[PDB]
């Protein structure tokens, strides 16, 4: 059956407004909810507030937190499972804490008579002076053995005005008064023969591996709850794959019966406002290592190129208002920042420290934070640099300087009075606006080689490169451009320091050749770039190894041949057309061939022979 | 806005009744930590609701020097999507448990 869903919350112990607002928002979120995709957090609920709406809840994907409540009763009567996909305080799937007041009254009853399963995580019970019956509970039937060591159970009252468990309860374990509140056991009472859950002690009374909490029968269609996924009326280990193996083309085709995973549910399409992930799941929003893109009308998550784009403020604007430089205190805020909205100042006051503003000296190791910066909206002004660093190392990934705002309203790039030997600006591709000043850098040797008119966006942009190391002494001491650089100049001596190469390149480096016939990792040429061959291409003597990327572009396979592909191993267990697995074996010539159709688990050779039997 | 007057008000060889004043301030809750002043093993902790200013620390070892800290905690937002206000104001005492 398809259930009513809700997001859940992640407020931990945070209060939202007054006790009334907090309640109203708790109610708005969980009212009529059957399955919580996130966490169920019930906090700050005052005496006499009605929590009857909680009766509808039956599944919680994350954790359950019940803290600082004053209500006598929390009717979570139908909660069957807590999946523990997320923990509270690094270890708990269930945490019931400090549910009392000044008089030592509070939560008396938490009748969780249907809670039979806690897939992951431990249970914490702390400081609930009014709580009844829960101390009787046998958590060994509820919680996975891996977590019994991490349990945190503290129970205490006076007599706490508690009713005893019904005589009919096993080992006297109950959730409250009455026989309906007895602990139903489905793990500890099982036969030794049983894999997981059971509906009784007998071998007949045994649940399908795919069941969670309990079952009504022994099929994967008879589970109370699905241990992993529910595809319509059945519990399955995974959803029908989105892609399937086509034995004819050897190509992975889109599965017409393919299903996306939404929570612990298998869906043909993600619900409205949900994003598709790189693993078949429906998600509310993309991760930290990924951005969203509405490719083919469907919103999708794509792992972002390098570090994910973070546009953040320059010196003098946001947090950085009234700050004179990138300094010991502020440098932390520049963390994974890729774009700077405004200017960047690196002045002597940073390295020396400032009494008046309580800024200690900057530790030169901290400058490595700036390696993520690829774009500067304003200008870059460097009047101080650690004397032991030969380069502007921190700015090695800086691609563009915009010059929207300029130093003294003129310069977009100001590099002044430093011990640097080279401008380590190998990524600098554009100076959109503003002038460029490079002066007083006594040891600076390469500035003069660059074709600044290439970098410059407009004409009118000028350079003031003077008072550096003598251009003759640079030449005289070999401090010139690598022979592989184009006449377009360099940022330093290394072949990675060129503006452009005269021939080929491997990565950021200008090279004399690509590994076409001789190299360590074999390569092909695309747009004067040495691109590696797939690892499955067998290197060739006196001939090219590959004609492009992938295992479909090898001259010869290194391990196995699966039609047009070179494979490290033959396809085994990949899903094919009409819900039947593809299993292949390798012959004497290393060629992958389909297993006999009766080899539902895989084979070592042809026919029923290489198949036990 | 600074709690004050953390004090042991009643004690047995293994239990302490601690008390403090919240003052001109309101906290959502209090984080109580305790451990041997030593102490090698990490501190034990529990949370006490904002409206309560008394606590029982149980299961202590007699004759041991303990450090007891109370962090008065501010943990609110005006709305689910609002700015988080989170602050901790600690008070602490040292107390030695009595011989059995
Ligand atoms: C807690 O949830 C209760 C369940 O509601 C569902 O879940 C929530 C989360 C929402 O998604 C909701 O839309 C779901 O239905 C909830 O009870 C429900 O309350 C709604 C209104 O809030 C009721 O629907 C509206 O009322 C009538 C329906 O007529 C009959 O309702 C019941 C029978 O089911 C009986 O009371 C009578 O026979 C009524 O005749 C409609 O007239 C109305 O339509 C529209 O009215 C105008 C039209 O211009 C506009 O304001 C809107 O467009 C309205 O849509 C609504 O359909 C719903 O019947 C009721 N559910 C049930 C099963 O009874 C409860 O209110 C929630 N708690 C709180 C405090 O909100
Ligand atoms: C892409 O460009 C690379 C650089 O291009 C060269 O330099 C620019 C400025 C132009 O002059 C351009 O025309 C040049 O080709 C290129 O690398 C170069 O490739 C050649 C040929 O393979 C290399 O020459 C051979 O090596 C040495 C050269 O002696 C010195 O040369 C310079 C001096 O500054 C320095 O690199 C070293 O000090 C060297 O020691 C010779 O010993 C050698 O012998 C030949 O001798 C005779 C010919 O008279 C015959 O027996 C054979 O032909 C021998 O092979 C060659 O002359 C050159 O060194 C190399 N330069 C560098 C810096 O790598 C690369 O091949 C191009 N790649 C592609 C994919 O096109
Ligand atoms: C080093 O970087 C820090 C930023 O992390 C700079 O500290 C900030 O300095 C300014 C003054 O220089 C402070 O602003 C002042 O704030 C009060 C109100 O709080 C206001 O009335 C004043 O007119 C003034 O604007 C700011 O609060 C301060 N603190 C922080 C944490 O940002 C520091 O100045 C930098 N030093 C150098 C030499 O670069
Ligand atoms: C900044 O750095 C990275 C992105 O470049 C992110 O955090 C990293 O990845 C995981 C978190 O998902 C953790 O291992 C660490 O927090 C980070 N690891 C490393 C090696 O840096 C995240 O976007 C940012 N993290 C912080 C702490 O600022
Ligand atoms: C400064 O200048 C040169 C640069 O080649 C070199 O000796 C070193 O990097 C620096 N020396 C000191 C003492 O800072
Ligand atoms: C450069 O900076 C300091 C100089 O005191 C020191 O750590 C070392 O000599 C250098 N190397 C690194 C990695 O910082």
């Amino acid at each position: 059956e398809e259930k009513k869903v809700c997001q859940g919350t992640s407020n931990k112990l945070t209060q939202l407004g007054t006790f009334e607002d907090h309640f109203l928002s708790l109610q708005r979120m969980f009212n009529n909810c059957e399955v919580v995709l996130g966490n169920l957090e019930i906090t700050y609920v005052q005496r006499n507030y009605d929590l009857s709406f909680l009766k509808t809840i039956q599944e919680v994907a994350g954790y359950v937190l019940i803290a600082l409540n004053t209500v006598e009763r929390i009717p979570l009567e139908n909660l069957q499972i807590i999946r523990g996909n997320m923990y509270y305080e690094n270890s708990y799937a269930l945490a019931v804490l400090s549910n009392y007041d000044a008089n030592k009254t509070g939560l008396k009853e938490l009748p969780m008579r249907n809670l039979q399963e806690i897939l992951h995580g431990a249970v914490r019970f702390s400081n609930n002076p009014a709580l009844c019956n829960v101390e009787s509970i046998q958590w060994r039937d509820i919680v996975s053995s891996d977590f019994l060591s991490n349990m945190s159970m503290d129970f205490q009252n006076h007599l706490g005005s508690c009713q005893k468990c019904d005589p009919s309860c096993p080992n006297g374990s109950c959730w409250g008064a009455g026989e309906e509140n007895c602990q139903k056991l489905t793990k500890i009472i099982c036969a030794q023969q049983c894999s997981g859950r059971c509906r009784g002690k007998s071998p007949s009374d045994c649940c399908h591996n795919q069941c969670a909490a309990g079952c009504t029968g022994p099929r994967e269609s008879d589970c109370l709850v699905c241990r992993k996924f529910r595809d319509e009326a059945t519990c399955k280990d995974t959803c029908p794959p989105l892609m399937l193996y086509n034995p004819t083309t050897y190509q992975m085709d889109v599965n017409p019966e393919g299903k996306y995973s939404f929570g612990a549910t298998c869906v043909k399409k993600c619900p409205r406002n949900y994003v598709v992930t790189d693993h078949g799941s429906c998600v509310r929003a993309c991760g930290a290592d990924s951005y969203e893109m509405e490719e083919d009308g469907v919103r999708k998550c794509k792992k972002c190129e390098g570090p994910c784009r973070k546009v953040c403020n320059g010196i003098g604007i946001g947090e950085f208002k009234d700050s004179l430089s990138i300094n010991a205190t502020n440098i932390k805020h520049f963390k994974n920042c890729t774009s700077i909205s405004g200017d960047l100042h690196i002045l002597p006051v940073a390295f020396r420290g400032d009494s008046f503003t309580h800024t200690p000296p900057l530790d030169p190791q901290e400058l490595d934070i700036l390696k993520t910066v690829k774009e500067i909206t304003g200008f870059l002004l460097i009047q101080a640099w650690p004397e032991n660093r030969t380069d502007l190392h921190a700015f090695e990934n800086l691609e563009i300087i915009r010059g929207r705002t300029k130093q003294h309203g003129q310069f977009s790039l100001a590099v002044v009075s430093l011990n640097i030997t080279s401008l380590g600006l190998r990524s600098l591709k554009e100076i959109s606006d503003g002038d460029v000043i490079i002066s007083g850098n006594k040891n600076l040797c390469y500035a003069n080689t660059i074709n600044w008119k290439k970098l410059f966006g407009t004409s009118g942009q000028k350079t003031k490169i003077i008072s550096n190391r003598g251009e003759n002494s640079c030449k005289a001491t070999g401090q010139v451009c690598h022979a592989l650089c184009s006449p377009e100049g360099c940022w330093g001596p290394e072949p990675r320091d060129c503006v452009s190469c005269r021939n080929v390149s491997r990565g950021r480096e200008c090279v004399d050749k690509c590994n076409l016939l001789e190299g360590e990792p074999r390569e092909f040429v695309e747009n004067s770039e040495c691109i590696q061959c797939h690892p499955e291409c067998l290197p060739q003597a006196m001939n090219i190894t590959c004609t492009g990327r992938g295992p479909d572009n090898c001259i010869q396979c290194a391990h196995y041949i699966d039609g047009p592909h070179c494979v490290k191993t033959c396809p085994a267990g990949v899903m094919g057309e009409n819900n039947t697995l593809v299993w292949k074996y390798a012959d004497a010539g290393h060629v992958c061939h389909l297993c006999h159709p009766n080899c539902t688990y895989g084979c070592t050779g042809p026919g029923l022979e290489g198949c036990p039997t | 806005d600074v709690p004050r007057d953390l004090e042991v008000v009643a004690a047995t060889p293994t239990s302490l009744l601690i008390s403090w004043d919240s003052g001109r301030g309101s906290y959502q809750y209090y984080r109580i930590t305790y451990g041997e002043t030593g102490g090698n093993s990490p501190v034990q902790e529990f949370t006490v609701p904002g409206p309560v200013h008394t606590a029982t620390i149980s299961g202590l070892k007699p004759g041991v020097d303990y450090t007891i800290t109370v962090y008065a905690v501010t943990d609110h937002k005006p709305h689910a999507d609002g700015p988080h206000t989170y602050h901790e104001s600690p008070i602490s005492i040292n107390y030695r448990t009595e011989i059995d």
